[PDB]
C-alpha cells in the first residue's frame, strides 16, 4: 500500500509542481 | 488483427503471463486481441485489459513529461526535442484511440450490468483525460467534454447501483476528482467530490468483511493523500 | 533504415532525450541509425550505445527469466507458456543479432585504439553472452565459444595498452569472470579472474585522481562483492 | 553505487538459485 500511495504522489504532486 | 488466429483463452493466458513479467504492451496486445473476439469481458478480465493499457500510456505519459519539461527549458535547441516530444505524443494519442476505439467497439454498448458499465465508462473518461493532457485549444475543450461525459454517466450510474465504498465506485469518483483539478480547472469541485467520496465511503465500512474493507480503504487512503496535496 | 533521413547530430541529441526519458527501444533505434551513418564514434557515443542496447536486452533477459521459471514449474499447461517464452527468446535473440550486426558492420573493423576495440569487443561477448543464456545444446558451444573468443581478445588488448584500473578493462574482466562462472562452468576461473583483477586494481588506485579514484572503485566494487557470492 | 550495487547483486544470485 505504501508503494501504492508513494506512487500516485508522485503523479499528483508533477501537476502541481508544473503549475 | 495479429491475434486474430489465437484462442481466446489463449491470449487471457498469456496476459496474465506478460504482467507477471511486466511486459505492458504484450499484455495490452494479448488483451486487445481478447476483446476483438467479440464476447463481453468477465470482471477479471476487465482488470486485465485496465492494466495492460493504464502501465503502457503510463510510461508514455511519464516520458511527455520528462521532455516537455526539457522542451519548455529551451540556448538554440533545434526542432529535434520538440520533434521527439511530439513522437512520444502521437504514439501516446496512438494507444489512447486504441483503449477508445475497444471501448467503441463494443464494449460499453454490450455492458449492461453496473459493475461493468461504470468501470467502461471510468476507463473512457481517463482515456480522454490523457488526451487532454497533451491537447490544446479548441481540440482540447471537446476532449475535455468527452472525459467529462463519460466520468458524469459512470458517477450516476455508480451512485444508483453501487454501495458508497464499492472500490470500482471509489476508483471513478478518485480519477474524476484527478480530472477536476488537473484537466478541467475546477480545484473547489476536486476537493468537493474528494470530501464527500471519503466521507460516504467511511460510512459503509461498517457493512464490509475484512477483505472488501482492505480494497475499499486502500482507495480511501489515495482520496485522503490528493485532499492533503490539494489543501 | 528508418533513421536514414535523420542528420547523425540529430540521432545522437535524440538518443541522450530518450535516454532521460527511459526510453531505451527509442534510444537503440537512435544509435543504430548514429552507427550506420557509417562514421567512427566517439567515447560518448560508444557508451549511449551500449547503454541503450543494455537496458533493452536487460528487460528481454529479465522478462525471460520470468518466463522460463514459470514454464520449468508447469497441471498440464497447453502449449502457451512456451509458445510465449519463445517469442521473449526470439525477440531478444533478435536484439542481440542486431548489437552483433552494428559491430560487425564495421565499428570492430575500424577501432583501432584500445578504448574503442576493447570496448567493442566486450560489447561482443556480452551479446553472446546472452545467446548463451537461451541457447541448447551444440548451437550453444559454438556461441559460448563466440563469446570467449571476443572477451579474449579485448583481454589480451586491455592488458597490454590499458593501466589495472582503466575502468574499460575493468568492466570487462568483470563481464568476462561472469561468463566464466555463469556460462563456462568454470566458477574458478571466475574467481581467479575477479580476484587478480581486483588486486592489479588496488595498487594502481594511488595514480587516479578523486574522480578516476571513484569510476575505478565501483567496478572493484562489483568485483568484491561477485567475489563474496561466489565465495 | 548503493543502487547500481544492488542491481548487480539481484542478477547474479538469479543464476545461483536457479542452480
Ligand atoms: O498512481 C497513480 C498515479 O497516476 C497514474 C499513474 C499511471 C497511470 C495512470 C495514472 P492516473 O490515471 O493519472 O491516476 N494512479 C493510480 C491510483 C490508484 C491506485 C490503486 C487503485 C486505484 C487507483
Ligand atoms: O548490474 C548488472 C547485472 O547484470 C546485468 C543487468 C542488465 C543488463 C546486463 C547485465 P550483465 O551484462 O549480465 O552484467 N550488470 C552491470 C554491472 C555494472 C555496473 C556498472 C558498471 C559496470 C558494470
Ligand atoms: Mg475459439
Ligand atoms: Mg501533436
Ligand atoms: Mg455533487
Ligand atoms: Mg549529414
Ligand atoms: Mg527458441
Ligand atoms: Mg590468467
Amino acid at each position: 500500500r505504501d508503494k501504492i500511495r508513494l506512487n500516485n504522489a508522485i503523479w499528483r504532486a508533477w501537476y502541481i509542481q508544473y503549475v | 488483427g495479429a491475434m486474430g488466429s489465437m484462442e481466446r483463452a489463449s491470449l487471457i493466458q498469456k496476459a496474465k503471463l506478460a504482467e507477471q513479467a511486466e511486459r505492458y504492451e504484450d499484455m495490452a496486445a494479448f488483451m486487445k486481441g481478447a476483446v476483438e473476439k467479440g464476447e463481453e469481458l468477465s470482471c477479471e478480465e476487465r482488470n486485465l485489459l485496465s492494466v495492460a493499457y493504464k502501465n503502457v500510456v503510463g510510461g508514455q505519459r511519464a516520458a511527455w513529461r520528462v521532455l516537455s519539461s526539457i522542451e519548455q527549458k529551451s540556448e538554440e535547441k533545434g526542432p529535434e526535442v520538440r520533434e521527439y516530444r511530439e513522437k512520444v505524443e502521437t504514439e501516446l494519442q496512438g494507444v489512447c484511440d486504441t483503449v477508445l476505439g475497444l471501448l467503441d467497439s463494443h464494449l460499453i454498448k454490450e455492458a449492461g450490468d453496473a459493475e461493468s458499465r461504470v468501470f467502461y465508462l471510468k476507463m473512457k473518461g481517463d482515456y480522454y483525460r490523457y488526451l487532454a493532457e497533451v491537447a490544446t485549444g479548441d481540440d482540447k475543450k471537446r476532449i475535455i467534454d468527452s472525459a467529462r461525459s463519460a466520468y458524469q454517466e459512470a458517477m450516476d450510474i455508480s451512485k444508483k447501483e453501487m454501495p458508497p465504498t464499492n472500490p470500482i465506485r471509489l476508483g471513478l469518483a478518485l480519477n474524476f476528482s484527478v480530472f477536476h483539478y488537473e484537466i478541467a480547472n475546477s480545484p473547489e469541485e476536486a476537493i468537493s467530490l474528494a470530501k464527500t467520496t471519503f466521507d460516504e465511503a467511511m460510512a459503509d465500512l461498517h457493512t464490509l468483511s475484512e477483505d472488501s474493507y482492505k480494497d475499499s480503504t486502500l482507495i480511501m487512503q489515495l482520496l485522503r493523500d490528493n485532499l492533503t496535496l490539494w489543501t
